[PDB]
């Protein structure tokens, strides 16, 4: 049982599997050219960044 | 996704599109016929989706 939920954790590799966990928290520069992306995308992952 | 990334998942051949599928993790969209024709020709292939 340790060696099964060791493994079932699948720690963040991309921002798909960040797009989900709300609890380690997002960031950016306040109104620079990163925070001017996610604002105009539309892309299903980007705009959940997004809210 | 597909207007964000033109000329990186957008190949332009039915050939070179599922050879892509053979190299990476591509996931080509393309009529129901043709696939059902190369699924039955290549047992490393699957229609998913209906
Ligand atoms: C399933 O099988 C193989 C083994 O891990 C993976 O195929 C490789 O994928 C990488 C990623 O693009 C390529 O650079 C390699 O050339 C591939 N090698 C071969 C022999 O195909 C594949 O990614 C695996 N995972 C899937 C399909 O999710
Ligand atoms: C998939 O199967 C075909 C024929 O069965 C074979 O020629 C091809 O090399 C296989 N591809 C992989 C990645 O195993």
């Amino acid at each position: 049982a340790f060696l099964t939920v060791e493994r079932m954790e699948s720690p963040i590799d991309s921002a798909d599997d960040l797009a989900k966990q709300t609890k380690i928290e997002y960031g950016a520069v306040e109104d620079g050219a990163t925070m001017t992306f996610f604002k105009k995308s539309k892309i299903s992952t980007y705009d959940k960044m997004w809210a | 996704f597909m207007s964000s990334r033109r000329q990186s998942v957008l190949v332009k051949s039915n050939e070179e599109g599922i050879q892509r599928v053979l190299t990476s993790d591509y996931a080509f969209l393309m009529e129901s016929t043709t696939i059902e024709f190369v699924t039955q020709r290549n047992c490393n292939l699957t229609q998913i989706g209906g």
